[PDB]
């Protein structure tokens, strides 16, 4: 079963697929990662089979990054402006980081108040503690709650969520401590990311 | 792998 290792969802269409890097085995919505509406690569146009290979972009370029943003080495990345690396997730939910092309998602542009957040706050759900003050956290966004976590020791824990484009939220990408969570929401959730982390490995 | 766009309904 495929899993999207950026909204662990696991819906898979053809105008959205979840692909698979041939050499990491990281899987992620064409849509999550701005590999959509791509052409056939020129490598494909040889093979008749019904696939053709596909890479991250920490693959092409021969890296296995950290991030700048948290201490965890899983998921799938995307390079800053200076040359350095950053999880879609993280970029995606930490404020004050943006993309300099929605479309595909590239690059990431850190500034210096991204910068100056680094180890501001200690991760309340770090399992390695060396590591909870590296990087950026984010808080829970239920009320005045002062709950902070990376966002991908939140993702691990069901704690991500993402306003549907009808609710016209502008920032869609919001989370809640397990105090504040949903539930339903975090069952899932942790459901999909278990069966991720079994499908790697 | 990627499933190629001529193969997609
Ligand atoms: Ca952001
Ligand atoms: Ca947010
Ligand atoms: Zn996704
Ligand atoms: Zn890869
Ligand atoms: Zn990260
Ligand atoms: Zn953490
Ligand atoms: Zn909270």
């Amino acid at each position: 079963i495929l899993i999207c290792c950026v909204c662990l969802g696991d819906n898979s269409e053809d105008a959205d697929e979840i692909i698979q890097c041939d050499n990491c085995g990281v899987t992620v919505h064409e849509g999550c990662y701005g590999v959509d509406g791509e052409s056939d690569s020129i490598m494909s146009s040889a093979s008749e089979n019904s696939t053709e290979p596909w890479f991250c972009d920490a693959c092409k370029n021969g890296v296995s990054p950290s991030c700048e943003l948290c201490p965890s080495q899983d998921g799938i990345f995307k390079e800053t402006d200076a040359g350095r690396w950053v999880h879609v997730v993280c970029a995606l939910y930490v404020p004050g980081v943006a993309f300099g092309d929605i479309d595909k998602l590239r690059p990431v542009t850190l500034t210096e108040m991204n910068y100056s957040k680094y180890g501001a706050k200690e991760c309340s759900l770090c399992e390695d503690t060396r590591f909870a003050r590296t990087g950026v956290c984010i808080s829970c966004d239920a009320g005045m709650c002062r709950s902070f976590f990376h966002v991908t020791c939140a993702q691990r824990e069901g704690l991500l969520s993402e306003a549907a484009a009808e609710e016209d939220i502008a920032d869609p990408f919001f989370a809640y401590c397990k105090q504040h969570a949903d539930r339903f929401d975090r069952k899932w959730k942790r459901k999909n990311y278990l069966a991720l982390q079994s499908y790697c490995k | 792998a990627r499933t190629k766009q001529t193969a997609r309904k």
